[PDB]
């Protein structure tokens, strides 16, 4: 069988409707088609805009890369992570939330909604994250360790704001 | 009499390179207008100025000298549908 990611799903059906080369030809130009049109679609729906540079100054000198769509966390779980997102996206409008994107394991995630408001979410986790040699401190009442950090993205793929892209 | 219209907004900010998000059309949000845009409102007063015969001169010649805005003291940035 095959199957993909966010994006390589398409390519992974057109694979599995492959044929002989020119066949496969057409296949190819169906996959490229339909790509085309969601990153149009999508870029039209949701247009990056500028970041203030204040902001991605300070995300960038508390060991963070540059805030992108897309923000993806590590060594929590889903629950932990949901829990995070539900107070961010209650002390923000439902216009700019933030919603579980994809979940690529258990403790492996990435959220997605506009760069903003993730920004917001990772001041927050940097709040409550520590750096910190734990290992003389019991295991029951250690602080949680991660490395969050924004994926190189300039779409929240997998969430409501690309939703109104859908039907177009 | 020109009413702002986000087409017009958008031609206007991808064509000076501003990426601002108050000047694109997010949900929940009062899509707002450069200022710059003003002189794309006013284009047609202001540069009506310099024809008159009484201000002669060689329009090939012209030079803008400057050019600024000032916004009136408690009056919001122009938005999306203001008839202006």
């Amino acid at each position: 069988w095959s199957t993909g990611h966010s994006q390589g799903l398409v390519t992974a059906v057109t694979i599995a409707a492959s044929d002989s080369w020119d066949s496969f030809l057409k296949n190819s130009l169906t996959a490229v088609s339909l790509l085309l049109f969601i990153g149009s679609r999508c870029l039209s729906t949701y247009p990056r805009t500028s970041l203030p540079p204040t902001m991605l100054q300070d995300s960038l000198d508390n060991g963070e890369g540059r805030p992108s769509p897309m923000l993806s966390v590590r060594d929590l779980s889903i629950k932990q992570v949901e829990k995070f997102i539900e107070q961010t996206n209650s002390h923000l409008p439902r216009e700019k939330h933030i919603a579980i994107s994809l979940i690529n394991g258990a403790r492996n995630l990435v959220l997605s909604g506009p760069p903003e408001s993730l920004y917001g979410f990772n001041l927050n986790l940097r709040n409550q994250k520590a750096p910190l040699d734990q290992s003389r401190v019991p295991f029951s009442e250690r602080k949680l360790k991660c490395s969050n950090r924004f994926l190189p993205i300039f779409a929240p793929f997998h969430s409501h704001l690309l939703a109104d892209a859908t039907e177009l | 009499e020109i009413t702002i219209s986000s087409q017009t907004i958008s031609e206007f900010t991808h064509a000076i390179g501003n990426k601002c998000d108050a000047f694109v059309d997010r949900p929940g949000k009062a899509t707002l207008a450069p200022m710059d845009f003003a002189i794309v409102i006013g284009w047609k007063a202001i540069i009506k100025a310099i024809f008159p015969k009484s201000v002669d001169g060689d329009l090939l010649k012209l030079v803008h000298l400057s050019n600024g805005y000032k916004m009136i003291t408690g009056a919001a940035p122009l938005k999306k549908g203001d008839v202006v």
